[PDB]
RNA sequence: GGUUCCCUCAACCUGGACGGCAAUCAGGUGUUGAGUGUAAGUGCACAAGGGAGCUUGACUGCGAGACGGACAUGUCGAGCAG
C-alpha cells in the first residue's frame, strides 16, 4: 500500500477569533491548525471545495501536502469538526508527518457479502484502530459474511489487514454479529 | 385539595463580607459559614459557629494549604 | 502479665499409660496429670473394659 | 521468589509514629524568639534540635552521636541527660531561653522524660 | 416533666447561684457538683434544693 | 534459662529442616509462629447472662489467662441480638505460653478425641494460617468431667510467618499436628 | 408504552427549548435514522405510534433501536377549576428533543423498503425531521 | 459537656463447631462510598468519627473590634483579673 499526498494551498490566517473565522467560511474556506513535531502551530486556510473533493475521494485519514507561502510540507487529517445540521466543514485538524514515521489511525470497516437467507447482519463497531507508515495506511477494511450462519461473533482480531499494519485495538471487540432474524413476534415486544 | 408546603426559613446573610486586599482591624468578621469552607489561616481565628474573624489588623489575603482553602491576614508596614 | 487476673499457674508433670513422662507447665494446682494416650499411644500418630469382657467370658 | 503478604512491623511502627507527630504540630510552632525542640528517638540514640518554623531553618542540634556523649558509661538513659545538657548550652550561647517542647510522637516518659528534665535545670524553660 | 429547671445553691453560705435542667429519670437524686461561688470567692459543693 | 519442649525442637531441628525443602535466600524468610488465637461464639448469650459467665471460666483453665468478652458491633433482629452486649470470648498466646499451649494440644487433647482421625490439611487460610473448630470442650484435663455443664468448642487459630499454604503446611507437620492424607 | 419505574422529583419545571443538540446527533446502531430539525416534546404514545409504524412496513425481519426515552413529568391540574391552590398531578411524560437529535434507527437489508418505513414514522411525529445514514 | 492520650471505618475475597448472606475469630484488599442523638445543607479521615483516665468552664466582674439590621430583636469575638 501507497498513497500519493493531495496538493493543497494553504494561506497563512492574519486574523484570527471568531468574527474572523466566521468571515473566512462565507468566502468558502476552512480554518485549520497545523501541529505536530514542528512545534509551532500554524493557522492557515484551506480552500472549501477543493479540500472537501480530498474527503470525498480519499477518505477522513487523508495525506496531504500543502503549500504555505511556497514551501511544501506534509501533512495528516487528524480530525474534523461538522456541524451536525448543516454537515458543514468547521474546522480541521493538521499534523505534520514524515516518511517511515508511524501513526495510529482509525478506519472505517466494510461489510460484504450474503450471508445465510435466514439471518440479520448488526455491525457493531464502525472503525478499528491501527498503526501503519505515514502513507500506507489503507483507505478502508473490508470484512466477509458469505455462508455465515446463525450466530457468528467476527471479531476485531479476524480482520485481514495488509503488511505493515498492526492492530492497536484489542483483539476481542466485536465488530459483526450475525444473528437470526427477527420474527413478527420479535418486533412487537422488543421496545414496548 | 390544597398544598402541603409553603415554608421557609429567614436568609442568614452568610458569605465572605472582606474580600481579597481589603484592610481590617483586629477582631473584624470575614467569612461568615456553616462549615469549614474557609479554613482559619496566620491571624485569623475560628469562631463558635464557624465564623472567621482577624486576630490582628492587617490586609485580608487568600491562600490555600495543603489542599484546604484559607484566609490569612497580612500586616501592613507603617509610613 | 498483669497480678491479680489471671488463674493461678505452676510446672506440672504428665506420665502415660506407655511409660512417657513430660516437664511442662499448666494450670492445675496439683503439679501433675495422669494420661492414658500421648503421641506415642494413639494408633492415627503410631499407625498400629468392653474389649477385655468379651475376650475373658467368651473367648 | 519470595513474595511478602502484608507489612512488617517495621513500616507499621514508621507510619504510625509520623501520623502521630503530625497531630502533635498542629499546636506547636517555631518562631525565633520561641523556638521548637524536636527529639527524634532510636534503639540506640537520641537527637535534638531547634528548629525555626517561619523560615524552616535550624538554630542548634545535639545528640548522641558526638565522641563525648558516648565516652559516657551508664545506661542509655544516661547519655540522655548528656544529650539534654549540650543543647542547653546550646540554646543559651544562640540568645534562645524559651522553648518549646516537641516530643516527635512518642510517648512523653523513660529516656525523652530524661532529657527534657536534664534541659530544664541547665537553664531553658518550657 | 422529665427535665425539670433546678436551683444549685452553695452548701457552705445556703447561696442559690445557678440553675439548670437535669433528667430526674437518669437522675432521681439531688445533682451534687462543684461550681465557683461569688459571695465564698473560691470553688465549693452545690447542691440542687 | 530453659526453654520450652516445642521451641526448643522448633530452634534447631525444625528451622533448618525447612531450610533445605525450601532454599530460603535468607534465614529472615523462614516462617515461624506468632501467635495462637482461642475464640469462643457464644450467640445464645443474647438470651442469658450465665451463659457468656461459664465460657470465660473454662477458657481461663484451657490456656492460663483471663479473656476478653468480646461484644457485638451491630443490632441483628433476625438473631435477637442487639449490639452491646456480651456475645463471645477470646484469648491470644505468645511466647513462652504459646509454645505450652502447642505442647499439650499435640501431646494430650488432641488424641483424646473420641474416633480422632485427624484434622484436615485443607482448612489452611490462603496464605499460610490454620484454623479448626471443635464440637466440645471435655479433651483436657485442666477441667473436671463432672463439673461440665454443657459442650462448649473453640475456634483454634494459628499464625504462622509462612507465605503460602505451602509453607505452612510444612511448618504445622513438623510440630506434630496429624494431617490426614487426602 | 415507554415509563420510568421511578423518578426522584415528581413534579419538575418545564424542559428548556434552546439550541441544538450536543449528543445524540449521529447514527451509532442501525443502517438508518431519523433526524430532528425542530424542538418539541416528543410523548411515549407519539413514540409507540411511531415504531408501531416501522414494525407494520418491515413485517418480519430488521432491527429497531428508540435513542430516545420519555422521562420527564408534565402536570395538568384538574378541569373546570380556578387558578390556584397547588399544582397539579402529572398526566404524560416527554423526551426533551432538539434539532440535530437523532430519534429512531433501523437495520433492514434493502433500501427502499427501510426508507419508506421511515417516513410512515415522521408523519406520526409533531415535529420535521429527514432520514439520515452512517455515511459522511 | 471540658481536657489529655491512643485508633481508622463501610464493603469485598479466603479459612473456621453448632452458625446459616449476615453474630464472635483469623489473614488480605480497601482514601472514604461507613459514621456524625435528631430534617436538609455546608463540613469533618489532619478527623468534628471510635476507645480510655481525670473532671464540672453547662464559671463570677468585664469585654477592643465587627456581622445583621424600619425599630424592637438576633449573632461573632481576641484579651484582662478572680
Ligand atoms: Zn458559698
Amino acid at each position: 500500500t501507497a498513497n500519493i499526498p493531495n496538493k493543497l494551498t494553504a494561506n497563512v490566517r492574519t486574523r484570527t477569533g471568531k468574527g474572523a473565522s466566521r468571515q473566512a467560511r462565507r468566502d468558502g474556506k476552512v480554518p485549520a491548525v497545523l501541529y505536530g513535531h514542528g512545534t509551532d502551530p500554524q493557522h492557515l486556510e484551506l480552500n472549501a471545495r477543493d479540500f472537501a473533493a480530498v474527503l470525498r475521494s480519499h477518505g477522513t485519514n487523508a495525506i496531504l501536502t500543502l503549500d504555505i507561502e511556497g514551501t511544501e510540507q506534509l501533512a495528516l487529517t487528524k480530525a474534523l469538526d461538522v456541524h451536525p445540521i448543516r454537515r458543514n466543514i468547521q474546522h480541521a485538524d493538521l499534523l505534520v508527518v514524515q516518511r517511515g514515521e508511524k501513526v495510529t489511525v482509525e478506519v472505517t470497516v466494510l461489510v460484504e457479502g450474503d450471508a445465510t437467507p435466514g439471518t440479520l447482519v448488526t455491525q457493531d463497531a464502525n472503525t478499528i484502530e491501527i498503526e501503519a507508515e505515514a502513507l500506507s495506511i489503507p483507505e478502508q477494511l473490508t470484512v466477509s459474511v458469505e455462508g455465515v450462519e446463525a450466530g457468528t461473533q467476527i471479531t476485531a482480531g479476524q480482520i485481514s489487514l495488509p503488511e505493515g499494519v498492526n492492530l492497536i485495538s484489542d483483539p476481542e471487540l466485536l465488530v459483526v454479529n450475525v444473528v437470526e432474524a427477527p420474527s413478527a413476534e420479535a418486533l412487537e415486544e422488543e421496545g414496548a | 385539595s390544597s398544598s402541603r408546603n409553603g415554608r421557609d426559613s429567614a436568609a442568614q446573610r452568610l458569605g465572605v463580607k472582606r474580600f481579597g486586599g481589603q484592610v481590617v482591624k483586629a477582631g473584624e468578621i470575614l467569612v461568615r459559614q456553616r462549615g469549614t469552607h474557609f479554613h482559619p489561616g496566620v491571624n485569623v481565628g475560628r469562631g463558635g459557629d464557624d465564623t472567621l474573624f482577624a486576630l490582628a489588623p492587617g490586609a485580608v489575603e487568600f491562600g490555600a494549604k495543603r489542599g484546604r482553602k484559607t484566609v490569612n491576614i497580612v500586616p501592613v508596614a507603617r509610613p | 502479665m498483669k497480678t491479680g487476673i489471671h488463674p493461678e499457674y505452676v510446672d506440672t508433670t504428665v506420665q502415660c499409660g506407655c511409660g512417657h513422662s513430660f516437664t511442662t507447665r499448666s494450670t492445675k494446682q496439683s503439679g501433675t496429670i495422669v494420661v492414658e494416650v500421648c503421641s506415642q499411644c494413639h494408633p492415627f500418630y503410631t499407625g498400629k473394659g468392653r474389649v477385655a469382657r468379651f475376650e475373658k467370658r467368651y473367648g | 521468589a519470595h513474595k511478602p503478604v502484608g507489612q512488617n512491623i517495621s513500616e507499621v511502627r514508621r507510619n504510625a509514629r509520623l501520623r502521630r507527630h503530625a497531630r502533635l504540630r498542629k499546636k506547636v510552632a517555631g518562631t525565633a524568639e520561641v523556638p521548637r525542640l524536636v527529639v527524634n528517638r532510636s534503639a540506640r540514640h537520641i537527637h535534638v534540635q531547634l528548629v525555626n518554623d517561619l523560615n524552616g531553618t535550624t538554630l542548634a542540634a545535639a545528640s548522641s552521636i558526638e565522641a563525648d556523649v558516648r565516652a559516657i558509661d551508664g545506661d542509655k538513659k544516661a547519655h540522655s541527660v548528656r544529650v539534654g545538657q549540650l543543647i542547653a548550652e546550646r540554646a543559651k550561647a544562640a540568645g534562645v531561653e524559651t522553648v518549646v517542647f516537641d516530643r516527635g510522637g512518642y510517648t512523653y516518659g523513660g529516656r525523652i522524660a530524661a532529657l527534657a528534665d536534664a534541659a530544664r535545670e541547665a537553664g531553658l524553660k518550657f | 416533666d422529665v427535665r425539670p429547671k433546678i436551683t444549685l445553691a452553695c452548701e457552705v453560705c445556703k447561696h442559690r447561684n445557678y440553675i439548670t435542667k437535669k433528667n430526674r429519670r437518669n437522675d432521681p437524686d439531688r445533682l451534687e457538683i462543684k461550681k465557683f461561688c461569688p459571695n465564698c470567692g473560691t470553688h465549693q459543693p452545690h447542691k440542687e434544693s | 534459662k530453659a526453654l520450652p519442649r516445642l521451641k526448643q525442637r522448633y530452634r534447631e531441628e525444625i528451622r533448618e529442616a525447612l531450610q533445605q525443602e525450601f532454599n530460603y535466600a535468607n534465614v529472615m524468610q523462614i516462617p515461624g509462629v506468632v501467635k495462637v488465637v482461642v475464640n469462643m461464639g457464644v450467640g445464645d448469650a443474647a438470651r442469658d447472662a450465665k451463659l457468656i459467665n461459664g465460657a470465660i471460666n473454662d477458657l481461663a483453665l484451657i490456656t492460663g489467662q483471663k479473656p476478653e468478652v468480646r461484644r457485638a458491633r451491630k443490632s441483628i433482629a433476625q438473631f435477637k441480638l442487639r449490639e452491646g452486649m456480651p456475645i463471645g470470648a477470646r484469648v491470644t498466646l505468645r511466647g513462652d505460653r504459646m509454645w505450652e499451649f502447642l505442647d499439650r494440644l499435640i501431646s494430650i487433647a488432641l488424641p483424646r478425641i473420641r474416633d480422632f482421625r485427624g484434622l484436615s490439611p485443607k482448612q489452611f487460610d490462603g496464605t499460610g494460617n490454620y484454623t479448626f473448630g471443635l464440637n466440645e470442650q471435655s479433651m483436657f484435663h485442666e477441667i473436671d468431667v463432672d463439673s461440665i455443664d454443657r459442650p462448649r468448642g473453640m475456634d483454634i487459630t494459628v499464625v504462622t510467618t509462612a507465605t503460602n499454604d505451602a509453607e505452612g503446611r510444612a511448618l504445622l507437620r513438623a510440630l506434630g499436628f496429624p494431617f490426614k492424607e487426602n | 408504552m415507554l415509563i420510568p419505574r421511578k423518578v426522584k422529583h415528581r413534579k419538575q419545571h418545564h424542559p428548556e427549548q434552546r439550541g441544538i443538540a450536543s449528543g445524540g446527533t449521529s447514527v451509532s446502531f442501525g443502517d438508518y435514522g431519523i433526524q430532528a430539525l425542530e424542538h418539541a416534546y416528543i410523548t411515549n404514545r407519539q413514540i409507540e405510534s411511531a415504531r408501531i409504524a416501522i414494525n407494520r412496513h418491515i413485517k418480519r425481519g430488521g432491527k429497531v433501536w428508540i435513542n430516545i426515552f420519555p422521562d420527564r413529568p408534565l402536570t395538568k391540574k384538574p378541569a373546570e377549576t380556578r387558578m390556584g391552590s397547588g399544582k397539579g398531578s402529572p398526566e404524560w411524560w416527554v423526551a426533551n428533543v432538539k434539532p440535530g437529535r437523532v430519534l429512531f434507527e433501523l437495520s433492514y437489508p434493502d433500501e427502499k423498503t427501510a426508507r419508506d418505513a421511515l417516513t410512515r414514522a415522521i408523519h406520526k411525529l409533531p415535529i420535521k425531521a429527514r432520514i439520515v445514514t452512517r455515511e459522511e
